């Protein structure tokens, strides 16, 4: 038993960057969308 | 609220991942558990493992091949051929030759 | 050292000794008389193990 | 070229008998026997004059080893074959062949394994943190030849005396190229 | 015979 | 909406389902061979740090919003959760209700579960205690 | 040796008290254990060991040490053993020993 | 099982002198003896391990060792024993040692 | 591991041993087998350079002053010393581990930065008679050890280090 290999970071870690990096919220759509920076008030 | 590790970044993540610390933990470790128990023997002469397999199927009829060994104590290379020429596998079971006595 | 390695025949089962005894007789090539028995086996009077053979 | 000659440490010869011997008779009867079945298939023997060693199995074959000439070994194979004689098996001599020598030799000065592992790297196999020692398999011959930093040379496969001395006369060159410093 | 593995919630 | 979930959400997740247990059972195979083991893992409270970014050759250090917009790298920090490792057993008399005992092995360390992002001007971004002049010197606009 | 002749005493009166079961069980009468008692004494006291109360080949006077060895080991001239629980005799001398070092050189 | 190589030594010894002694005069029985000698190793064996505590080591020259049926035979000459104090000068000194493990 | 050497973040032995768990000897016979078929392949069609040298010892430098969080002044210095420590003989010789653990362990104390050995050793898995043992050899070199320009500005002075 080997406590490095029996916790997996990389599913917390891609998990959250995949739903965060894309729009998909999953393992609903466009729930997360590149910061509009035309002006301030956009 | 959740506590947050003020200290250096570098510090708290030397325990993550391939770090040189080697993990001194007794948990769980079933390979370490039994791998250790190991050890050999050498077959003995067919005279007298021959008598001791006949005394052994007289207190039962029906022995096992784990408990074979661990009764007798010797290779199963040795064993197999005594084993054949008395007794047979349907379990292994001494044959009607000498079991109809 | 060889004559103390011999096992005395007086083998804790009957079985055993036929066991020896019918792999002795297999491997002659023609039949063999009682009495090359006896030789083989210290039991010269009627055993056992020889009505146990026939 | 190089003016310096290695020096024999090991050989390893084996000889047979082609007869049968019963290992716990000659245990028993021996002046220096270890039979260990559990551990180890075979009787360790030793002599003092010679200072070799010799494993005796039940099939007649031995492995004569710590000889450091060949002639040396000559006398502490007839030896043991003249200790199993005088125990009573039938034990007579037969061939006698060197299967490994081992030797060692110093050039004196510092080598950059470095270099010598780049330019050589086909043959060249240095691991600083495993073993430190660099390991060249030379190819002709066929020897394994290990280099130190503090420049000293261990030779092993060689199975005869010509063959030694040639790979250290071949390898010098290619050492003194590669001097540190 | 059984799994010689389950789980306890 | 961030800080709620840092500071309490994360924490009531991981406990929910805190405790494994996997149950050995007696596997009566010889009177050798009767004791049933039972292992139990157990999460307990979790840490966050702040935001940082660990390199290819392995070397972390603290990340700022700037650097990470212009490296194209991820601004989050890590997550640690401390992990109880128990494991009891008994005598498992056959036909009879067993009664598990701690056997003196309770192995109690961090363990990384993976990075959470980091909204910037929160609890856990480093721009929350940082005054005007510190934005400025950060490269970052007030 | 003081600590000698201690255990001495003690596995002599060890065995006879342990012995008196089995020599009822054999119908033997009580005097028996007098007599061994009083016959194995006067052999001790007779060899004069210690103080007491009352070629290639293999081919009292010689010196023998009886024990058990924990571990031995050698380095290529030498041997080293680590014995314990053991009795030897040495020039009609006996001595007991808890743990015992050998260290020989093989030449 | 217990290992019957203390018979050799002098309290061994002697005990096979003493019953074999009353065997001739035919007031024990011989199988008798031989349970004797059987708790007697028991005996010898628990004492030695529980009631001694002294040390000594010997050095010398080994002039002839064996190993047999997990029994080593060692026989070191010109060596030099001392007990816990004095040295003791021996000849020749053979040594018998069987298993520290106990063979069940 | 090879994949390692190949992008110049080559690990360790330890450090791989410690996620997949094989013995030494597999492991070394295993990888000195493996770069015979990259060299045979090689050939046959590159594969290794400067980086597939085992000491390298300059790659571990960085990551093992991060682990105890040494500033970036400390790893330069480092690196500076355990390139120079390759001219000592009786250094040369020995694991690049050591090398830079007693470069990193000297650096530490010419900085003045209060971690002990006893806490150096046990995080990098290093005994500390090993690290004191090699301290010794490095003491006596110490002044061709140390970068010259660190020296000339002053931020480091060779009285700073403690004598045996």
């Amino acid at each position: 038993f080997n406590m490095k290999l029996a916790i997996n970071a990389k599913t917390i870690t891609s998990g959250l960057k995949y739903a965060l990096a894309t729009g998909n919220w999953g393992e609903r759509a466009g729930v997360s969308q590149v910061l509009n920076r035309y002006t301030y008030s956009s | 609220r959740i506590t947050t590790l003020d200290e250096t970044v570098g510090v708290t993540m030397s325990h993550t991942g391939m770090s040189m610390r080697s993990d001194n933990s007794n948990f769980l470790k079933v390979g370490r558990e039994k791998a250790k128990s190991n050890i050999k023997s050498i077959r003995m002469p067919k005279k007298e493992i021959l008598d001791y397999l006949f005394k052994l199927f007289d207190e039962y009829d029906y022995w096992s091949l784990k408990g074979l060994k661990e009764r007798t104590r010797q290779p199963e290379a040795h064993l197999k051929e005594c084993l054949d020429k008395v007794a047979t596998l349907v379990k292994y079971t001494l044959r009607p030759e000498y079991k109809k006595l | 050292a060889l004559q103390a390695n011999q096992t005395d025949i007086s083998k804790s089962h009957d079985s055993s000794k036929l066991l020896w005894a019918t792999e002795y007789i297999q491997k002659k090539g023609k039949p063999v008389l009682v009495n090359e028995l006896l030789d083989y086996l210290s039991m010269k009077k009627d055993d056992k193990v020889i009505e146990l053979l026939k | 070229t190089s003016g310096i000659v290695p020096t024999l440490q090991n050989i390893v010869a084996t000889v047979t008998l082609g007869c049968r011997l019963d290992l716990k008779t000659v245990a028993l009867h021996a002046r220096n026997a270890e039979y260990n079945p559990k551990r180890f298939a075979a009787v360790i023997m030793r002599i003092r004059e010679p200072k070799t060693t010799a494993l005796i199995f039940a099939s007649g074959k031995m492995v004569v080893t710590g000889a450091k000439s060949e002639d040396d070994s000559k006398l502490a194979s007839r030896k043991y074959a003249r200790i199993i004689q005088k125990i009573g098996f039938a034990a007579k001599f037969t061939d006698f062949k060197i299967q490994n020598i081992v030797g060692s030799c110093d050039v004196k000065f510092p080598i950059r394994l470095e270099g010598l592992a780049f330019s050589h790297g086909t043959f060249s196999s240095y691991e600083p943190e495993l073993f430190p020692g660099l390991i060249y398999r030379m190819v002709k011959p066929k020897i394994v030849l290990l280099i130190f930093v503090s420049g000293k040379i261990v030779l092993t496969g060689a199975k005869q005396r010509e063959e030694i001395y040639q790979a250290f006369e071949a390898i010098y060159p290619v050492l003194s190229e590669f001097r540190k410093m | 015979l059984r799994r010689k593995t389950r789980q306890l919630k | 909406s961030f800080n709620q979930f840092v500071d309490y959400t994360l924490q009531d997740i991981i406990c929910e389902d805190s405790t494994l247990i996997l149950e050995q059972l007696a596997q009566h195979t010889t009177e050798s061979d009767n004791i049933s083991r039972k292992y139990e893992i157990s999460f307990g409270k979790i840490y966050v740090t702040k935001p940082m970014v660990n390199e290819s050759d392995g070397v972390t250090h603290a990340l700022y919003p700037q650097e990470a917009r212009l490296r194209n790298l991820t601004y989050s920090s890590g997550l640690f959760v401390d992990v109880k490792k128990r494991t009891y057993e008994a005598i498992d008399v056959p036909g009879r209700e067993l009664k598990y005992e701690l056997i003196a092995e309770e192995s109690e360390g961090k363990v990384f579960i993976g990075r959470l992002p980091i909204m910037l001007r929160s609890k856990n971004c480093y721009l929350s205690e940082a005054t005007e002049s510190d934005l400025y010197k950060l490269k970052e606009c007030p | 040796n003081a600590e000698a002749s201690r255990v001495y005493e003690i596995i002599v009166e060890s065995v006879v008290n342990e012995v008196r079961e089995d020599f009822e069980n054999a119908g033997i009468d009580e005097q028996t254990l007098q007599d061994l008692k009083n016959i194995w004494q006067k052999k001790l006291t007779e060899t004069k060991v210690t103080t007491f109360s009352w070629d290639y080949l293999i081919s009292p006077d010689e010196n023998l040490m009886l024990c058990l060895y924990d571990k031995v080991t050698r380095t290529k001239a030498r041997w080293k053993c680590s014995l314990k629980d053991g009795v030897v005799t040495i020039n009609r001398n006996d001595y007991t020993f808890q743990k015992a070092q050998v260290e020989a050189e093989w030449v | 099982g217990y290992y019957e190589l203390y018979r050799r030594s002098t309290i061994g010894n002697s005990l096979v002198d003493a019953l074999d002694t009353l065997i001739s005069d035919g007031r024990i029985e011989a199988s008798l003896a031989m349970r004797v000698l059987e708790t007697f190793d028991k005996v010898v064996a628990e004492t030695l391990k529980d009631n001694t505590q002294s040390k000594l080591t010997v050095k010398g020259n080994l002039d002839t060792y064996g190993f047999c049926d997990d029994v080593w035979t060692f026989i070191v000459k010109n060596c030099q024993v001392t007990v816990e104090q004095s040295v003791i000068s021996v000849d020749k000194l053979r040594i018998v040692a069987c298993n520290s493990k106990k063979s069940e | 591991l090879i994949g390692c050497r190949r992008a110049e973040v080559a690990r360790t032995f330890k450090e791989i041993q410690s996620l997949i768990h094989v013995k030494t000897k597999e492991f070394g016979k295993t990888l000195n087998i493996m770069k015979n078929i990259l060299r045979g392949k090689s050939e046959d069609g590159k594969i290794d350079t400067d980086n597939m040298s085992g000491a390298q010892n300059l790659t571990y430098i960085p990551r093992f002053c991060s682990h105890l969080g040494l500033p970036m002044q400390v790893t330069t210095s480092a690196e500076y010393t355990a390139k120079k420590c390759k001219e000592i003989k009786e250094i040369a010789g020995k694991s690049p581990i050591t090398i830079a653990v007693v470069s990193i362990y000297l650096n530490i104390l010419l900085f003045q930065i209060p971690i002990t050995a006893a806490k150096v050793g046990q995080t990098l898995q290093v005994t500390e008679g090993t690290i004191k043992s090699g301290y010794k050899i490095l003491y006596e070199h110490r002044d061709k050890l140390v970068d010259p320009q660190l020296i000339a500005n002053g931020v480091v002075s060779l009285d700073n280090l403690p004598g045996v």
